[PDB]
């Protein structure tokens, strides 16, 4: 079974170079082209360039011609890409893919993908602010709460409610950067006459800073 | 509007045609190995006048006549590039058979063929670069086969040297092997004709056009005439003149076919995908006509 | 280069090659390695 | 350069329903187009190459047919295992443009958002900032518009929106819209309210909040 293995996630400040590897197994790797595809989460796919490990012949996209360098290293059978100068624009998910014919340009086997984040912000522990319903405090039939976290740079943040408990009606929204720092909010919905009687807490962990914050929501 | 047969490359008939062509090449080389000896090859190598004049004629006329023909007939850029690649190709091995048809000192013929192929693998990209200025600014220099040329040269030379050794060792197998080889050559030639007719079908009519036919008919005849004139100009021997003239006109169109297939998608080169075939049949017909003319002139002498 | 075909001196089609196991006539020929073929927009032009 | 465009940007269909997606090429490409299928959090997989032939290990229900500038990808019977973005690509040119995406999503009965608004936390104000978060949970059509009336008047300067993709246990959406304000500015406008409008109802539902109780 032909398999492509990527290096792993990278975090690099702007202006510095970075290189990623695509180790190939299950076939010769010497007589098949390898193509590199960059995909942004909010945009379409685009083709960076191609490399033939046997002879080192490479073709580059005109846009990526300046800032993409491809290397074979056939001895270890791991293709490389070099990103050269880096800017905040080129933070995306990078794929290594292999052709099937060497005559046509449709890729058949893809790697797991390498995530590259370009930003100058230093690691910062998140700040957690509880969210409580307004002064109305209407019981109704079902009550919703929230937990707002902001000011954390990396993205390992996981939010849980009462640890094991809940995890049924909770929602976590994707992190969005505002001032080079990321903010996300998590909401939990709880049946009425339960939250005021019994605490719900809010468990948030930041493995990058190795900081875990635990706090509970009290009525205002 | 050009269309190809639904399964052109992949078909049992095409596979059979390829095997028959391989057997043709092998048996032609084996039968041709009878008429040459090591000593004459060494003598021709030591005196490189004929070899050098043959290379000069081939590589200063064929690309030149291709470019002039394309400019004169105002051909399309793709057609001009196709005929230019055909001209830049080395002399084929059909020249050796044609020289055998005119009893033309086959030692010099095979020496010229081998040296022409070896010089081709080096200077074909150079001629392509210095002659394609104006059409297809693309590189077109990595598309020319390099290792395949050497492998083909060795695989051609092997049966010929086998026949030469079999000759020099013991003549007794000439009348037991040459006649059989000639018979298989004849049946395989008939098979090649019928198989090409079956495979091509009615798609050839697209290749039929007053310009491509004119260029592919003018090219081998102009090659033969210019080679004869240039070789006679240097006070070369008449046998050497005939073999040089017949070699300089023959071309290896298979290289052009592969190069054009590699460089461009099939849709770009659609109608002239059959140009190597047109060149091959026209050079074969003109060679046969020259054979008939030479034999009639010999009858006139007697 | 990207052309790995063994040319046949007698031949007029891309599949006429002096290679023992005739892959060029199979479903998956592998004698050419150029996926970046030039579309050449001005191919059908005269100067 | 050849530009590739896909007609339906988003498309919703239930399990077992035939559906087609259309691709359009800027120029003629002589059926040199291939279809890719990417699932959520997974690398794209080859689905159809040369616009007709089905790749190895693909279900037979997929079918593609087209040439020139119009291409299509019928799914025929629809199974839950295939639901994600679909992509195109051409081999004709050198740049190998990839075209935009086409997302397939589950279909369900329309639902109204459960809009909730929250004041900034007590300790949030002490730091020096004020954030007002308005939640919109469990609405199926994902094209709401959120309007912030600070005092009967809209403002979009500091509004940041986050969207949750369609869930698994349910098949609805969720959106969080947070409006950030500096201190000594949050207390000069008294009331706050986030407004949500949706296709499920003509009138926009209003959730309000007064700073001084």
């Amino acid at each position: 079974e032909v398999q492509l293995q990527e290096s792993g996630a990278e975090l690099v400040r702007p202006g510095t170079s970075v290189k990623m590897s695509c180790k190939a197994a299950g076939y010769t790797f010497t007589n098949y082209w390898i193509g590199w595809v960059k995909q942004r989460p909010g945009h379409g796919l685009e083709w960076i360039g191609d490399i033939y490990p046997g002879g080192g012949y490479t073709n580059y996209n005109e846009k990526f011609k300046g800032k993409a360098t491809l290397t074979a290293d056939t001895s270890s059978s791991t293709a490389y890409m070099q990103l050269s100068s880096l800017t905040s624009e080129d933070s995306a998910l990078y794929y290594c893919a292999r052709m099937k014919i060497n005559n046509q340009a449709w890729f058949a086997y893809w790697g797991q993908g390498t995530l590259v984040t370009v930003s100058a912000a230093k690691t910062t522990p998140p700040s957690v602010y509880p969210l409580a319903p307004g002064s109305a405090a209407q019981t109704n039939s079902m009550v919703t709460l929230g937990c707002l976290v902001k000011g954390y740079f990396p993205e390992p943040v996981t939010v849980t409610w009462n640890s094991g408990s809940l995890s049924s009606g909770v929602h976590t929204f994707p992190a969005v950067l505002q001032s080079d720092l990321y903010t996300l909010s998590s909401s939990v919905t709880v049946p009425s006459s339960t939250w005021p009687s019994e605490t719900v807490t809010c468990n948030v962990a930041h493995p990058a800073s190795s900081t875990k914050v635990d706090k509970k929501i009290v009525p205002r | 509007n050009f269309t190809l047969p639904p399964n052109f490359g992949k078909r049992p008939t095409d596979l059979a045609l390829s095997v028959i062509l391989v057997f043709m090449l092998f048996f032609i080389m084996l039968s041709l190995g009878c008429t040459m000896e090591f000593s004459k090859i060494k003598a021709h190598l030591w005196k490189p006048k004929g070899l050098a004049i043959a290379l000069v004629a081939q590589y200063g006329i064929m690309p030149l006549t291709a470019f002039v023909l394309g400019k004169v007939f105002r051909l399309k850029n793709i057609e001009a590039l196709a005929i230019l690649v055909c001209g830049c190709s080395p002399g084929g091995n059909l020249s050796n058979v044609f020289s055998l048809a005119m009893k033309g000192d086959m030692n010099l013929s095979i020496v010229m063929t081998t040296c022409s192929t070896f010089c081709a693998l080096g200077m074909m990209p150079l001629l392509l670069y210095i002659y394609s200025r104006g059409i297809y600014d693309g590189d077109l220099k990595d598309k020319v086969p390099y290792k395949g040329i050497v492998i083909s040269l060795v695989l051609v030379l092997i049966p010929c040297t086998i026949g030469i050794v079999l000759k020099s060792k013991r003549p007794q197998y000439m009348r037991y092997v040459i006649k059989g080889g000639m018979i298989i050559i004849l049946l395989c030639s008939v098979a090649v004709t019928v198989l090409s007719a079956i495979n091509v079908g009615k798609s050839i009519m697209f290749a039929m056009t007053p310009l491509l036919i004119a260029t592919s008919s003018l090219m081998p005849f102009i090659g033969f005439l210019l080679g004869y004139v240039l070789s006679a100009l240097f006070c070369l021997n008449g046998r050497c003149r005939r073999t040089v003239s017949m070699e300089t006109g023959c071309q290896n169109v298979q290289l052009c076919s592969t190069i054009l297939n590699v460089a461009f998608p099939p849709e770009v080169i659609g109608p002239l995908f059959f140009f190597p075939l047109l060149y091959m049949i026209f050079q074969l017909g003109e060679g046969l006509l020259l054979i008939a003319i030479f034999w009639c002139y010999e009858k006139f002498k007697t | 280069g990207t052309n790995l075909s063994v040319p046949n001196p007698l031949g007029f089609f891309p599949d006429h090659q002096l290679d023992p196991a005739f892959k060029a006539n199979s479903e998956n020929p592998d004698w050419d390695l150029n996926p970046h073929k030039d579309n050449w927009p001005d191919a059908n032009k005269v100067g | 350069d050849i530009v590739m465009t896909q007609s339906p940007a988003s498309l919703s269909a239930s399990v077992g329903e035939t559906v087609t997606i259309t691709c359009r090429a800027s120029e003629n490409i002589y059926s040199y187009l291939t279809w890719y299928q990417q699932k959520q959090g997974k690398s794209p997989q080859l689905l159809v190459y040369n616009a007709k032939t089905l790749a190895e290990g693909v279900p037979s229900r997929f079918s593609g047919s087209g040439s020139g500038t119009q291409f299509s990808l019928k799914i025929n019977s629809l199974q839950p295992e295939d639901f994600g973005s679909y992509y195109c690509q051409h081999h004709y040119g050198t740049p190998f443009t990839f075209g935009t995406g086409t997302k397939l999503e589950i279909k369900r009965a329309d639902a109204a958002p459960t809009v909730s608004i929250f004041p900034p936390s007590s300790e949030q104000l002490t730091s020096g900032g004020a954030s007002v978060v308005c939640f919109l949970n469990n609405f199926y059509p994902k094209d709401i518009n959120v309007k912030w009336k600070i005092d009967g008047s809209e403002r979009q300067n500091g509004v940041l929106n986050s969207w949750t993709d369609q869930d698994s246990k349910d098949s609805t959406y969720s959106m969080s819209s947070t409006l950030t304000l500096t201190k000594d500015e949050y207390e000069r406008h008294n009331s706050y309210t986030c407004e949500a409008t949706h296709k499920t109802s003509t009138s926009p539902i209003v959730k309000s909040f007064n700073r001084n109780e």
